[PDB]
RNA sequence: CGGGACCGAGGACCGCGCUCUGCAAGGAUGCUGGCGUAAUGGUCACCAGCGACCCGUCUUGAAACACGGACCAAGGAGUCAA
RNA sequence: GACUAAUCGAACCAUCUAGUAGCUGGUUACCGCCGAAGUUUCCCUCAGGAUAGCAGUGUCGACCUUCAGUUUUAUGAGGUAAAGCGAAUGAACUUUAAAUAUGUAAGAAGCCCUUGUUACUUAACUGAACGUGGGCAUUCGAAUGUAUCGACACUAGUGGGCCAUUUUUGGUAAGCAGAACUGGCGAUGCGGGAUGAACCGAACGCGGGGUUAAGGUGCCGGAGUGGACGCUCAUCAGACACCACAAAAGGCGUUAGUACAUCUUGACAGCAGGACGGUGGCCA
RNA sequence: GGGAUGGCUUGUGGCGGCCAAGCGUUCAUAGCGACGUCGCUUUGAUCCUUCGAUGUCGGCUCUUCCUAUCAUACC
């Protein structure tokens, strides 16, 4: 992995694969995981998820 | 231009990198010039 | 696997003195005690201090001493966790109330004959065990012929 | 335009000038003045090497450097909120002296009535005629 | 490619202080859920009309479902496909009960006789042909004449895989 | 509301609680059968299924080449002084 | 350059002597905790050196201060696409404005105001610097993260290696050769690519259960002779292809299309018939 | 002490000009371009012009394979 995505996923907490975490949707938020796409998959989760 | 720290430190204040080249060259025309004068001196005590 | 970029650093300072010393054992073991059942930030320096090594203890002089002693400090009780020796360029020895580690002999003999009193640091644990009404002094620690040659 | 030792330029070498230069790596980079000639102006800059960043000095010509912005939006909040946050204790009401993020948009309607929407194919029929 | 559905997606540019309310564009995306349907509206935007997605908003996402799905219908698509050569128009003929069907049935077509993926191909029309002298392909006009009927010579038996030997030699006539 | 698998860490009480005579609530108990010995368990030899290059050295980036090794016992190489 | 006791371009014996080698070979129990590296910068090179960087043990200091291979915001570079020119003017047009990564900045350790001096500078007490005093804590002035601090001491290997993506500069008949970043490897096991330095997945304490990735489910082989619509018949098909052979190549193979054209005023294929006169046109 | 180019190759020249179906281009009419072509490289002659080993091949015996076929077979 090259070292800007790296950091992002440290920043983000996403250590391991298969880690989970909630983020507030702001534009500084929406960047990061735009760029760490290759990696992650995200969404939208409802009440029953949380 | 790149220009080195430690040559940049010994450089004397006002002056520029931009004036080495020319330096050299008035250095290296100077020699020339005087071992031009010494050789018209010996001929034309010859 | 997890990714570690930081890694967890283990502990860089003494837990536990590296002398054999059993009555600095036994000093030891009281100091944890007071450390951990009292408040007082005094109780948890001298336990550190009691680990360490004799560079990082440096004597403390009677003209050191003397000097701190001034300027509202002439009724505070003195604790050096090192040994405290005599300065003979001193002349005139005051009257103070010194707890140290250990004393050169003629450092003692000057404090008593001056009228002070020499304390060792478990009769300071019972005179003020959360270290009251103390100045607290270290000596020079770069005042060494290898730190000079650093 | 003279320049002073401190002060934060950017450097940007302009036309034809800039045609088998040696060194592009830095044209678009911006650092501080540390040496001040007549015709040309030195410049600290630095490359960031693996973990590590390392200092590098340059000597530009000046038609081939501005003074830079760089500082400019920090110093006109820090006027801005002093000055709100004096209004502020004169009206006794709070007021917001950080910066925040754009947020997501929110609910709104969108009305059609004049404004019919048109129908497009992926390739427009005027273009194929 | 995959289950399918026909989605009206409308969209328009963000407004601004010179443009309050800019004008709304709708689309038809045949598409297998919503996320993908907004993403090629948002691609075929991009390539007519230059509004890009930060610069946009989605306005609506509808299902369009076919008023008779149990009517035979013949349906002629007009498509083109990008080969090595270029672009090329082709129009085809499919006879299915949905615009769906005859989609996902173009897009299986596409990839049988011409190995043509999802990514190359451009629907561009498609329509219901409402005679049927408008339909022009031979294999569509057999199907379409009067009383039809046929045969089915030689056909296989259907087998559980799981019984693996039979005491019969089983029959190709029915 | 059924059907199945693996697991039972802890060892007085204390807690959060609940459907509150009590409980499924800070980690398994109750009932029953055969056997009480090579039956369980273990070691060795062998067959079977799957897995598995000969060690050390050297070289460079690495392999390969090259070098040493028939077998066993005992001996065998970072010491002392300033 | 023969012979001088199987010894000769300098015999044999003992000693100095355990001579020297930078070259070769070898260098002896176990477990635990950490753990690397290949022009960074300088020196005349090869028979070159240092050195940065990267590591480990100890400590000590208030382990105080927060910082960060990241986004956002302002502003540079890239104005480059794009829209319009019923805006002006005409990539070099612009009201507006790309994607990619990228530089600088984002607080109380800060921001200004005032006072004077100046040995700077300015026409100049004018700017700037130097100090002096004061005002600003009403919110300490983006997000996310933060077992990530600092300083010493001592010790060690490696410090112009290989492969690859991307970017860039040159080239060849074809090969390719330099740089820069990043990843991997040398130091590394596991699952899959039948097999394997460089491929894909995934990084490792000892076990039980569950679920997957890459890759697979006709047999070898765990899992489908699984479902839908088509295509293809090869005198060694094809099944991990992209490069070469190799062309605007050759095919009376087979399908799907596009364009032009003919057609009941009878197309296309045939069969029955016509195919004539000036005229044996001129020259040879 | 250290060592001991490769799915390459085959049958048809190079340089220069021209033509050229086509490819492009049709606010620029440039550029590429197969098939070809044209220039350079003794009336059956002369025999009075042999143009540089750094690179190494052989022979004997004997077996087998390829086909790019000299002979035998068919066409």
């Amino acid at each position: 992995i090259p070292p800007k995505p790296r950091k992002i996923l440290q920043l983000l907490r996403l250590r391991q694969i298969n880690n989970g975490v909630f983020v507030k949707v702001t534009k500084a938020t929406a960047e990061m995981i735009k760029i760490v796409e290759p990696w992650v998959a995200y969404g939208y989760p409802n009440l029953k998820s949380v | 231009i790149e220009v080195s720290a430690a040559k940049e430190a010994m450089r004397p204040e006002g002056t520029s990198v931009r004036g080495d080249k020319r330096r050299e060259i008035r250095a290296r025309v100077k020699k020339n010039q005087k071992q031009m004068l010494r050789n018209q001196r010996i001929a034309a005590e010859k | 696997g997890i990714d570690l970029r930081w890694k967890h650093v283990r502990s860089s300072h003494r837990k536990a003195p590296k002398s054999d010393n059993v009555y600095l054992k036994l000093l030891v073991k009281l100091y944890r005690f007071l450390a951990r059942r009292t408040e007082a930030p005094f109780n948890k320096v001298v336990l550190r201090r009691l680990f360490m090594s004799r560079i990082n203890r440096p004597p403390v002089s009677l003209s050191r001493i003397a000097r701190n002693l001034k300027n509202g400090n002439e009724k505070k009780t003195v604790v050096v966790v090192a040994t405290v020796t005599d300065d003979n360029r001193l002349l005139q020895v005051p009257k103070m109330e010194v707890a140290a580690l250990r004393f050169t002999a003629k450092a003692r003999a000057r404090i008593e004959a001056a009228g002070g009193r020499t304390l060792t640091l478990d009769q300071l644990a019972l005179e003020k065990p959360t270290g009251a009404n103390t100045l607290l002094l270290r000596g020079p620690k770069n005042a060494r012929e290898a730190v000079k040659h650093f | 335009r003279t320049y002073r030792v401190g002060d934060i330029v950017d450097i940007k070498v302009n036309g034809a000038v800039q045609k088998g230069m040696p060194h592009k790596f830095y044209h678009g980079k911006t650092g501080v003045v540390y040496n001040v000639t007549k015709s040309a102006v030195g410049v600290i800059v630095y490359k960031r090497v693996k973990h590590r960043y390392i200092e590098k000095r340059i000597n530009v010509r000046i038609e081939h450097v501005k003074p830079s912005r760089s500082r400019e939006d920090f110093l006109r909040r820090v006027k801005e909120n002093a000055e709100l946050k004096k209004k502020a204790k004169a009206e006794g009401v709070p007021v917001q002296l950080k910066r925040q993020p754009a947020m997501p948009r929110e609910a709104h309607t969108v009305s059609i009535a004049d404004n019919k929407p048109v129908t497009l194919a992926p390739v427009a029929y005027e273009t194929t005629i | 490619m995959g289950r399918l559905q026909e989605y009206q997606v409308i969209g328009r540019h963000l407004p601004t202080e010179a443009n309050p309310n800019p004008a709304l564009y709708r689309m038809r995306i045949f598409a297998p859920n919503e996320v993908v349907a907004k993403s090629r509206f948002w691609y075929f935007l991009r390539g007519l009309k230059k509004v890009k997605k930060a610069t946009g908003e989605i306005v609506s996402v509808n299902v369009i479902s076919e008023k008779h799905p149990l009517k035979v219908k013949n349906f002629g698509i007009w498509l083109r496909y990008d080969s090595r050569s270029g672009t090329h128009n082709m129009y085809k003929e499919y006879r299915e009960t949905s615009r769906v069907a005859a989609v996902e049935a173009m897009y299986a077509d596409m990839a049988a006789r011409h190995r043509a993926r999802f990514r190359s191909i451009h629907i561009l029309k498609v329509v219901e042909l409402e005679k049927t002298e408008d339909v022009k392909r031979p294999y569509i006009k057999q199907l379409v004449a009067k009383n039809l009927s046929f045969p089915l010579p030689h056909r296989v038996p259907k087998i559980s895989t799981k019984k693996i030997f039979s005491a019969k030699r089983p029959s190709t006539f029915s």
